[PDB]
RNA sequence: UAAGGUGAUAUGAACCGUUAUAACCGGCGAUUUCCGAAUGGGGAAACCCAGUGUGUUUCGACACACUAUCAUUAACUGAAUCCAUAGGUUAAUGAGGCGAACCGGGGGAACUGAAACAUCUAAGUACCCCGAGGAAAAGAAAUCAACCGAGAUUCCCCCAGUAGCGGCGAGCGAACGGGGAGCAGCCCAGAGCCUGAAUCAGUGUGUGUGUUAGUGGAAGCGUCUGGAAAGGCGCGCGAUACAGGGUGACAGCCCCGUACACAAAAAUGCACAUGCUGUGAGCUCGAUGAGUAGGGCGGGACACGUGGUAUCCUGUCUGAAUAUGGGGGGACCAUCCUCCAAGGCUAAAUACUCCUGACUGACCGAUAGUGAACCAGUACCGUGAGGGAAAGGCGAAAAGAACC
RNA sequence: UGAAGGUGUGCUGUGAGGCAUGCUGGAGGUAUCAGAAGUGCGAAUGCUGACAUAAGUAACGAUAAAGCGGGUGAAAAGCCCGCUCGCCGGAAGACCAAGGGUUCCUGUCCAACGUUAAUCGGGGCAGGGUGAGUCGACCCCUAAGGCGAGGCCGAAAGGCGUAGUCGAUGGGAAACAGGUUAAUAUUCCUGUACUUGGUGUUACUGCGAAGGGGGGACGGAGAAGGCUAUGUUGGCCGGGCG
């Protein structure tokens, strides 16, 4: 997915990271209520938050 | 009979703490020890 | 203003108990485990943006995690932070 | 420290040795002094401690030497 | 690369059921293979009530070390060894006494 | 590189992938909480409390960045005190802490032996302290020799338990000279000519050669015993591969390897070549390290204990000649010979192994070998420094015993 | 087609020993002639582990003390309920600091732990439980004392100490009564309060410190008076007629 973030601006990307978090917060509370069936999502909301910052990072010059 | 270990953690953290290990050489020179041996606690210190 | 990305890492999840429960049915109290370094200020913040209900007042508490054995081996849970939330009369969650 | 600021002159150790030859261990200090030295070339006074010997040495080699000396090994005055 | 591959039919060459052909159903990391009806065994299953309970006496298949079978080759009708060469630039796998290459 | 995978206990659940963004391996990057030299102040380590400046704000507040000390340099400022200096502020650069040994230096025991013990020994050992490097130290004769000559330092074998030292006791113990390893010589104390000429140090660029993932890698069947064959028997085959490990008993030919032959996008070591920067090369004429050498007093080091005691170091008091001069040749003098102190740099042969890879052993095999084959510097003991265990093996495969 | 080891038997040599073989064992062993040693154990109040003896002996930890009925349970002197009896009551009651750290509450279990049994437990397992502007800490402030930029001193390590900075056991703002949980409550709820600070208006107005002064701010003993906590009795209210 990171050719595909690659694309994106800094804008758009941190667009995504805030979707992407608020995504991870709704998995997180329907694990802990016990309505999560998929429990794989929750590792790949993770690591897609990862991708996109290490990507603004890399956008940044760091 | 009152006996000889009367605990204080204050007391014990002043007198054999890792903050005063480190105050002096030959504190240091404990704490080297220690690492050196493997300890997993190095000091008092809770 | 506290920054949403923050907002969105202090509430862990519902703290479900027959104690709990009866918080929520009898002062509108709802429990919840949040993060162990969120503030009152943050708590209330964030319940209120992302659950969409007024607050009245936070009230926090820190529970000691258990020592535990399992198979002859020691070891202890982590220490996390409650947070009794009150909403204001007549909000719904 | 009981050092010579001209000639580096320290305390060495070595043997007091009775007329049986027994030997016990003592020091030798230098023969230390604080002097006040006029320096011509700054018009004014410096004082350094300074065994007999580097008041010798001082009398020899003139004050802005030595102190140029001084200077060049970092010794403060 | 692995010269045995889940799907390949395989004769067995040593233990109680050498000389019977099945497929690889499973590689182990651990050197072993599952192989389609092969290394029999009857395991006493309890009943686990959380699930449903068919607990009985189950025939099912153990695992068995991959160098005590091997490839079959149906043109000879016999046991081969693997060899590797690159065709097309592409690493594939052929049979030692024939030198054709597998699949 | 791949047809499998989401580390272990440890099943399960939800999933990912199979021809190339699954996983796995290597290079380079990114992220990297708090404590700890810990450095914004403090502190009972992993905590408490700030200042300043940039921004942001829904006025509740939020984010980020700086802020230690010392040393050196520079700028500005600035007393008594007129010039000044001390002092003050800021900036740039560096340092600090940790680590098994080896190395240089500052200090430095006693038990013990002497059949007691004090000189002497143990021993400049143990230990404490400071500092460095991949090695360190030493090093280019004010050295030896003996009238013949050698030619810096370091290390090894002799010389030799010799000469000597020694309550001439216990003990301590050279050198000259010889055989080897290794080899290398230079600069300042200064001007002119000639000039930028060797030589190193740094930074790029290429060529090789390693290191950090990897690729291919020969050749066996039948039959007997047996739970199982790799064993017995019979007949074959490979070998620049019969090192080693595994597989249901002992396998060159089942598997992984092995001999051999190959491989790098990227980073990096070394050796050359070639650029750029600093450095100066050669000739002539000069110059030739002073509170020093030497001395008196007290100690110490020299194998050498003051002895008839040269030589070296210097705490104290003194004190030359300076090349027409001076040092040494084991008291001292003469003669002769030999060297040139009081400035400095220098590879190799040498020492060690916390750590990494490979290989080896008439080394151990669970009371042994590490204290520790196992979740051990743990449990436990102690205020603390510190002390410190016991404890390995079902089976080929869990087929780990449904059901009564 | 059964190695080492284990355990028996037979034979054999002058001895240390050797050979054969049944059973057990289930994968190693090794002639000969040479070679090397962690090469031979009953003692060392030897070292480690295992197991005896005394012995089913002494003892079961204050001589405050128990009895019975019912329940549960495989089982009840010990648990639960009840009635009675006895014991403490300036404590053997209640509540803190210190120290400990989940021992707290609920369910469940009885191997081991509990000097007996155990259905019980401070024992095992699982879940739950600690809510603060006012209580405490942190915080401001200092004592003894500690550290300590420069500094003075010392072979090195270091010693002392100035400006400072730490350091309570002391000085410094503010909340009470009632109700509530299986388990927290001056923290939750009800009712009624209080303190400090930031902002913004209004009105008036000399504000300003690292400086000055006040205050904070302080002993021992003794003597009364005025009170309250608290108790006793009456009245009052409800109940009673043994
Ligand atoms: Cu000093
Ligand atoms: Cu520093
Ligand atoms: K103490
Ligand atoms: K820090
Ligand atoms: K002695
Ligand atoms: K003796
Ligand atoms: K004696
Ligand atoms: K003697
Ligand atoms: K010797
Ligand atoms: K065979
Ligand atoms: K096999
Ligand atoms: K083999
Ligand atoms: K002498
Ligand atoms: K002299
Ligand atoms: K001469
Ligand atoms: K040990
Ligand atoms: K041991
Ligand atoms: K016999
Ligand atoms: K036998
Ligand atoms: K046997
Ligand atoms: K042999
Ligand atoms: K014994
Ligand atoms: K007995
Ligand atoms: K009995
Ligand atoms: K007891
Ligand atoms: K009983
Ligand atoms: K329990
Ligand atoms: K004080
Ligand atoms: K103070
Ligand atoms: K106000
Ligand atoms: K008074
Ligand atoms: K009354
Ligand atoms: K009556
Ligand atoms: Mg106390
Ligand atoms: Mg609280
Ligand atoms: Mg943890
Ligand atoms: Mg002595
Ligand atoms: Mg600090
Ligand atoms: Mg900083
Ligand atoms: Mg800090
Ligand atoms: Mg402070
Ligand atoms: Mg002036
Ligand atoms: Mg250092
Ligand atoms: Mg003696
Ligand atoms: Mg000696
Ligand atoms: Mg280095
Ligand atoms: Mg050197
Ligand atoms: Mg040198
Ligand atoms: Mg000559
Ligand atoms: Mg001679
Ligand atoms: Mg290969
Ligand atoms: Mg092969
Ligand atoms: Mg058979
Ligand atoms: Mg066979
Ligand atoms: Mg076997
Ligand atoms: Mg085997
Ligand atoms: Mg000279
Ligand atoms: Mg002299
Ligand atoms: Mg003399
Ligand atoms: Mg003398
Ligand atoms: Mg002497
Ligand atoms: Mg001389
Ligand atoms: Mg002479
Ligand atoms: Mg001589
Ligand atoms: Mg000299
Ligand atoms: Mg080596
Ligand atoms: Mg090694
Ligand atoms: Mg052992
Ligand atoms: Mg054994
Ligand atoms: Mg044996
Ligand atoms: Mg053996
Ligand atoms: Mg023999
Ligand atoms: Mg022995
Ligand atoms: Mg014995
Ligand atoms: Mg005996
Ligand atoms: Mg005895
Ligand atoms: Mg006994
Ligand atoms: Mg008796
Ligand atoms: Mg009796
Ligand atoms: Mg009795
Ligand atoms: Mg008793
Ligand atoms: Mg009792
Ligand atoms: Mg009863
Ligand atoms: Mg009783
Ligand atoms: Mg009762
Ligand atoms: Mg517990
Ligand atoms: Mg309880
Ligand atoms: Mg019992
Ligand atoms: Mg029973
Ligand atoms: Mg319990
Ligand atoms: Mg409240
Ligand atoms: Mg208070
Ligand atoms: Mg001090
Ligand atoms: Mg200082
Ligand atoms: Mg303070
Ligand atoms: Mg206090
Ligand atoms: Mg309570
Ligand atoms: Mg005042
Ligand atoms: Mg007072
Ligand atoms: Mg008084
Ligand atoms: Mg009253
Ligand atoms: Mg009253």
């Amino acid at each position: 997915k990171a050719k595909e973030l690659r694309e994106k601006s800094v804008e758009e990307l941190n667009t995504e990271l805030l979707n992407l978090l608020r995504e991870q917060f709704n998995l997180r509370m329907q694990a802990a209520s016990g309505q999560l069936q998929q429990s794989h999502l929750l590792k790949q909301v993770r690591r897609d938050v990862a991708r996109v910052k290490t990507l603004l990072n890399e956008k940044a010059g760091a | 009979m009152k006996r000889t270990f009367q605990p204080s953690v204050l007391k014990r953290n002043r007198s054999h703490g890792f903050r005063a290990r480190m105050a002096t050489k030959n504190g240091r020179q404990v704490l080297a020890r220690r690492r050196a041996k493997g300890r997993a606690r190095l000091t008092v210190s809770k | 203003m506290i920054r949403e990305e923050r907002l969105l890492k202090v509430l862990r999840a519902p703290h479900v108990s027959e104690k709990a429960s009866t918080a929520m049915e009898k002062s509108n109290t709802i429990v919840l485990k949040v993060a162990k370094d969120a503030t009152k200020a943050e708590i209330k913040a964030a319940v209120q943006k992302l659950f969409e209900v007024e607050v009245e007042v936070v009230n926090t508490l820190v529970v000691k995690g258990k020592v535990k054995r399992h198979g002859q081996r020691i070891g202890r849970r982590s220490d996390w932070k409650k947070a009794y939330v009150t909403l204001k009369e007549g909000q719904n969650l | 420290s009981r050092v010579c600021q001209v000639t580096g002159k320290r305390p060495v150790t070595g043997n007091n040795r009775s007329h049986a030859l027994n030997a016990t261990k003592r020091r030798f200090l230098p023969n230390l002094h604080s002097h006040r030295f006029w320096v011509e070339s700054e018009k004014r006074f410096v004082t350094l401690r300074v065994s007999a010997k580097g008041m010798r040495v001082i009398d020899k080699k003139g004050i802005d030497t030595v102190l140029a000396e001084l200077r060049a090994r970092g010794e403060k005055y | 690369a692995a010269k045995i591959r889940r799907d390949d039919e395989v004769i067995v060459l040593t233990g109680k059921d050498k000389g019977k052909r099945g497929k690889v159903k499973n590689v182990l990391s651990s050197g072993k293979v599952i192989v389609e009806g092969i290394n029999l065994v009857k395991k006493h299953q309890k009943p686990v009530p959380a699930l449903n309970q068919p607990g009985g006496i189950v025939e099912k298949e153990a695992a068995i070390q991959v160098s005590n079978v091997a490839i079959f080759n149906a043109a000879t009708g016999k046991a081969d060894r693997v060899g590797f060469r690159f065709e097309d630039g592409k690493k594939v796998r052929f049979f030692k006494s024939n030198s054709e290459t597998i699949k």
